DNA sequence: AAAAGCAAGCATAAAAGATCTAAACATAAAATCT
DNA sequence: AGATTTTATGTTTAGATCTTTTATGCTTGCTTTT
């Protein structure tokens, strides 16, 4: 996993959280 | 010498040959060979054996010295232990 | 008493098994006078032959075939002027009882292969 | 790479892909600065030649750095040729001490006076053909030692490390780096190190008495399938191509000079007179002269 | 074509204002430098002194043999059976002439094998060496420095007072042997006359000293026998006092530490390479950024975290223990993966906890190794550093081994078992006083452990004081020190990545040299280097059309036997692709030019093979 | 019958042995500085 | 009118060369065991 669409899916999961 | 008719010898044939004696001389069993290989080196600083002109243990040698010249040293010897008397006649 | 690494004394006994052989043997005890000599690529196959684990050709290992030269545990009987070229000889100048020590300290049995 | 001793025993797009492998290899360049900086010397050991990637790195990073290039390509280099180039040119010392072990004590001394002198050293194929021998890379494994001097080399050859023992390999404090660039070696063989025709243009070239002294040993070649020296001798003299015996040993001298002949001397002492050429060959060039 | 390249000159000088710190400032005043410069002159500052407190008894033993012959015809002399590795006793013998000029006991001549091809140059080197020594301590041409002019200069200077003429030979093997005999007679030719002092360096054995001296040789040498340590037990005193101490924040990972020192048991025993390729690994780690100059001392460490940028803390966000980190914790991992400043003041909280982990790893591997190397068969291994690759490499408690060490130590008697796990405890908390107190962060490393140490003493009283119990023993013991302070470095606290160097593949190539393996890559697939899109081989004996043109004919040359026609392979070649034979013979040429071939010199358009 | 093994033969080459020569070293004539 | 590099020169020793001679080795041509 790439570390920039990991930390955009990460910043993802956060925000709809 | 005597055998392979002047051949070149080497330190490795010639203290084969002397352990075959030294196993049965009962006096010299206790020798370690770098005695005999010391003892060779004393032998060709004197000029008593020339190199043919490789390790120091194999590397082939002349006798400088005639057969009657032996001969002459195994009479005029001093304190010379039978059992070397008898090994030079045979 | 000669402390070694392990694979200079696997080289050591590999040139002793390469001068003491014969040229011949080697196609019956590998496929699976004095001291002969040896050209380094013959001492190289010995090498690979009795290493049984293969290691590659690095700088280091023919690093450690020139300085077993140079501790005269070697010797350039003939070559000297050309290495690199193939056309060097060397000679293996130790006794046997060095190498049986050396194969108690490894675990190689170097009487099955004289 | 794992050899079998078994082989012993029974003994367009590739113009972009080079231009992109050659941009790697110059991005490598400000690493080499720092590990160079550490004191590391660098190694690289590909398969192509690197003359122009050290030569870029001459150019682009070392434009002001005091530099010593080597050609070890060179045929005719030797290792008194650079002690005193650094002893000469860089130090002003005058020529360098005929012992070179001597010049490199004198080299070590004066960088040891000098601090913040770096002097770069870059040895195309550091492997070369006068570097093979053992003290020529002890003197420049004596001289990569030096703190002031750093070293970058080429190797190409595949039985390079032979020559360096621990001792040498621990002077050279290499760094090593594998720079393939798949470029042809042009320059590296370009030098010394690595015929009818020629026949009929030094043919042309003599007067008539060497044509026929030439076309006498080339009979004798077909006919008999080396002649002896009496023979030619004799057949000269007959035909009047000669005046004595030493006019025709200097022809002869000539024709060894010019590779026409081979003379392969007997053990009964008499000299024979190879022609070193194919027979139908040879038969095609007697046809030619009539 | 190029101006460097030239059919006259061999060497070209490009000299920029040389007479009679290669960096700029940008890189030098980088904290990274700093930190790296600073870990650097502490880890070869105190691996010298290791060296030098190691060779101190010899060399008091040497010194004591120099002024025992000066307080007094054969030469004294004195073999020094020093090791293999023949460069590192260089600064031994360096060390033995300070001492000796120090006490002004002797003047000494150092003797190459370089310098010594004949018995006239031996002579010349040793007199100017002696006379240059003598004249460095408070120039005649090499040509005129005879033995009779050493012999004027000591009566013009010391026979008023008597100095010894130490002639040092370092590298005894590398001599030629006739000039050795010759220069020893000659120095026993001038005793009592001179004062000589002969001590030697023998790399092998005694057994070569009585081999290259002949009987009359011999006659004149009284020699004495001294033993410099060997090799691998200086290296296990470097890795356990060096490599392994707590005070430095830089720890190398299993797999390099375990090639480092199989790279100086399996090939060369040179101190000196293994420190060389140590201080590859601490530049190759610390040229990161400054991310990695985070990586010090507590202080500094919480200085260098104020001073960061941004490019600093995208590479502590990159780095593969964050992501973890990041899925085991919402506004807490906005604030963390973008607002910078929080991350910036949560930096000290993770570099307290890993400096306090590889503490407390320390501390429970100086416990954990006499428990375990005590055994016999060691299934872990005898000394610390083959535990401390073991339990960085993978987890303990799941290997085999761990299970046969609890196995051989439950079938202990209880008296061994109390004495072992008594000295345990006693060496740990030796180890505790003395190393980690003085300690930055050492405090709260001996606040977490001590507690536990007394737990497991309370377990030792009440399996003293009561079979069983001895299970209950080896559960404590498993359970406050293997289990919580000796984890895998995978379940390492994260940005451990700062503090360990576990990337090896980089390392291993550019210190290990395989140029066979490159040219062998190289000239069977260059799809491998090259990377072009038609290129590619499915297996490497193939031989596709498209190839380049070296590779062919390496091919073709590879697949036959040794001796080789020119002819047959040029039709072989011109079958699978005029210019054609120029090419054939540039391939040729280069692959001469490689070494891989030669030609023929007894027959003529031949080539033979020099590979196998 | 297949591939390892002993005399044969020319050949690069290696010693060598004298021999001649080029460059390093010691040294004298001389402008130069005082 | 005297000291100092400076330079031009001669000697000597190490290295290139010519030549003979001798040898191991590279290849050949049978030769012979498995």
């Amino acid at each position: 996993e790439d570390y920039e669409i990991w930390k955009a899916r990460m910043l993802a999961k956060a925000q709809a959280k | 010498s005597q055998i392979y008719d002047r051949d070149s010898f080497n330190f490795e044939i010639i203290y084969a040959r002397f352990s075959k004696f030294a196993k049965v001389s009962t006096t010299m069993q206790a020798v370690e060979r770098s005695i005999v290989l010391k003892a060779f080196e004393h032998l060709r600083i004197a000029e008593l054996i020339m190199p043919l002109t490789v390790q120091k243990e194999f590397e082939m040698h002349k006798l400088a010295l005639t057969y009657s010249q032996i001969h002459h040293c195994m009479q005029r010897y001093q304190a010379l232990p039978t059992e070397v008397a008898q090994w030079a006649q045979s | 008493s000669l402390e070694l690494p392990y694979y200079a004394k696997f080289l050591l006994i590999a040139a002793f098994l390469a001068s003491h052989n014969a040229a011949k043997q080697d196609k019956r005890l590998f496929v699976k006078l004095g001291p002969k000599s040896f050209s380094i690529d013959r001492l190289l196959a010995i090498f690979y032959a009795i290493l049984e684990e293969k290691v590659g050709l690095t700088c280091n290992l023919l690093s450690q075939i020139s300085t077993l030269v140079h501790l005269n545990l070697l010797s350039f009987v003939s070559g000297e002027q050309n290495i690199m070229e193939g056309s060097a000889r060397l000679q293996c100048t130790i006794g046997l009882e060095f190498v049986l020590q050396i194969g108690k300290v490894v675990g190689f049995n170097v009487r099955q292969y004289l | 790479f794992v050899p079998e001793s078994d082989g012993y025993f029974h003994s367009a797009e590739h113009e972009g892909s080079i231009n992109a492998i050659m941009e790697e290899y110059r991005s490598y360049f400000p690493k080499w600065m720092c590990i160079l900086n550490e004191g590391f010397n660098i190694l690289l050991y590909g398969l192509g030649s690197k003359h122009q990637l050290l030569q870029s790195f001459h150019r682009e990073v070392l434009h002001k750095q005091t530099v010593l290039v080597v050609n070890g390509f060179f045929p005719s280099l030797t290792i008194k040729d650079m002690l005193d180039s650094i002893t000469s040119d860089i130090l002003d010392a005058g020529i360098s001490p005929a012992n070179p072990h001597e010049a490199v004590d004198m080299i070590e001394e004066e960088f040891a006076l000098i601090p913040e002198t770096h002097l770069f050293l870059i040895v195309h194929n550091l492997d070369g053909a006068m570097l093979r021998n053992v003290k020529a890379q002890a003197i420049l494994s004596r001289l990569a030692r030096i703190p002031n001097i750093h070293l970058l080399a080429s190797i190409d050859h595949i039985n390079t490390p032979l020559l360096w023992d621990q001792g040498k390999l621990c002077s050279f404090n290499f760094s090593w780096w594998d720079c393939t660039t798949m470029l042809p070696y042009t320059n590296e063989t370009a030098f010394e190190n690595s015929a009818l025709s020629s026949m009929r243009s030094v043919f042309s070239s003599l007067t008539t008495n060497s044509r026929g002294i030439y076309m006498l040993i080339v009979k004798y070649q077909l006919k008999n399938k080396g002649m002896p020296f009496r023979d030619l001798y004799s057949s000269c003299r007959e035909a009047f191509l000669v005046s004595s015996d030493l006019a025709l040993r200097a022809q002869l001298t000539e024709f060894l000079d010019h590779k026409l002949v081979k003379s392969k001397r007997s053990v009964d002492g008499s000299e024979q007179l190879t022609i070193p050429i194919d027979g139908a060959l040879l038969q095609q060039f007697l046809e030619e002269q009539e | 074509m190029d101006p460097t390249i030239s059919v006259s000159k061999g060497c070209f000088v490009y000299k920029n204002g040389a007479t009679r710190s290669l960096l700029g400032k940008e890189v030098v005043q980088q904290p990274f430098y700093e930190e790296y410069r600073k870990a650097w002159n502490q880890i070869n500052d105190h691996i010298a002194d290791l060296q030098h407190r190691s060779y101190a008894r010899t060399l008091e033993q040497l010194v004591d043999f120099v002024v025992g012959q000066a307080e007094r015809e054969v030469l004294p002399t004195a073999a020094l059976l020093t090791g293999i590795n023949q460069p590192d006793h260089l600064s031994q013998f360096t060390a033995l002439t300070q001492r000796l000029h120090a006490q002004r006991a002797a003047m000494v001549c150092v003797l190459q094998s370089r310098d010594c091809a004949t018995l006239k140059a031996a002579v010349e080197t040793l007199v100017f060496g002696l006379v240059e020594d003598n004249a460095e301590v408070e120039r005649l041409r090499r040509s005129q420095c005879t033995m009779k002019q050493l012999k004027s200069w000591y009566t013009n200077n010391f026979d008023s007072e008597r100095r010894q003429l130490v002639v040092i030979l370092p590298d005894f093997e590398c001599f030629n042997a006739s000039v050795l005999q010759d220069l020893i007679l000659i120095l026993s030719a001038h005793c009592g006359s001179l004062p000589f002092v002969l001590v030697l360096g023998v790399a092998t054995a005694m057994t070569a000293v009585h081999g290259t001296l002949p009987y009359h040789v011999s006659s004149k040498i009284r020699l004495r026998v001294f033993q410099t340590q060997a090799a691998p037990t200086g290296l296990n005193e470097v890795l356990d006092k060096v490599l392994l101490s707590p005070k430095y924040a830089f720890h190398l990972s299993g797999k390099t530490f375990k090639f480092l020192t199989h790279i100086f048991l399996y090939y060369d025993f040179s101190i000196h390479g293994f420190i060389q390729g140590f201080k590859y690994c601490l530049m190759e780690h610390f040229f990161g950024g400054n991310a990695f100059a985070l990586c010090t001392d507590y202080s500094k460490a919480l200085g260098r975290i104020k001073q960061l940028t941004h490019e600093d803390m995208e590479t502590i966000r990159r780095l593969p223990s964050f992501r973890p980190y990041v899925e085991q914790i919402c506004k807490r991992i906005i604030a963390v993966l973008t607002d910078d400043d929080y991350l910036k003041k949560k930096l000290p909280q993770l570099l307290r906890d890993c400096l306090l982990h590889f503490l407390l790893f320390r501390c429970s591997l100086e416990f954990l190794t006499e428990l375990v190397g005590d055994l016999p068969r060691c299934p872990l291994g005898k000394l610390r550093r083959e535990l401390y690759v073991n339990c960085l490499n993978r987890a303990i408690i799941s290997t085999p081994e761990y299970k046969e060490c609890l196995q051989m130590l439950s079938f202990l008697s209880k008296d061994e078992f109390v004495a072992k796990v008594n000295r345990a405890l006693e060496r740990t908390e030796q180890f505790l006083v003395e190393e980690i107190a003085p300690l930055e962060l050492g405090e709260a490393c001996t606040a977490v452990l001590r507690p536990k140490l007394e737990a497991i003493r309370l377990a030792v009283d009440e399996v003293v004081k009561a079979g069983r119990a001895l299970q209950k023993t080896l559960q404590l013991i498993e359970t406050q020190i293997v289990q919580d302070h000796l984890r895998a470095l995978q379940d390492a606290p994260p940005i451990h990545e700062l503090f360990v160097f576990s990337d090896i593949a980089t390392v291993r190539r550019n210190i290990i040299g395989a140029p066979r393996a490159a040219l062998h890559t190289a000239l069977n697939n260059p799809h491998f280097y090259m990377q072009c899109k038609c290129c590619e081989l499915q297996d490497q004996s193939l031989l596709v059309g498209t190839l380049p043109d070296l590779s062919v004919v390496y091919k073709l040359h590879l697949e036959c036997g040794r001796m080789i026609n020119l002819f047959d392979w040029l039709q072989a070649f011109r079958s699978v692709v005029p210019q054609i034979q120029a090419r054939f013979t540039r391939a040729v040429a280069e692959l001469q030019f490689l070494g891989y071939i030669k030609m023929s010199k007894r027959k003529t358009d031949h080539a033979t093979r020099l590979t196998w």
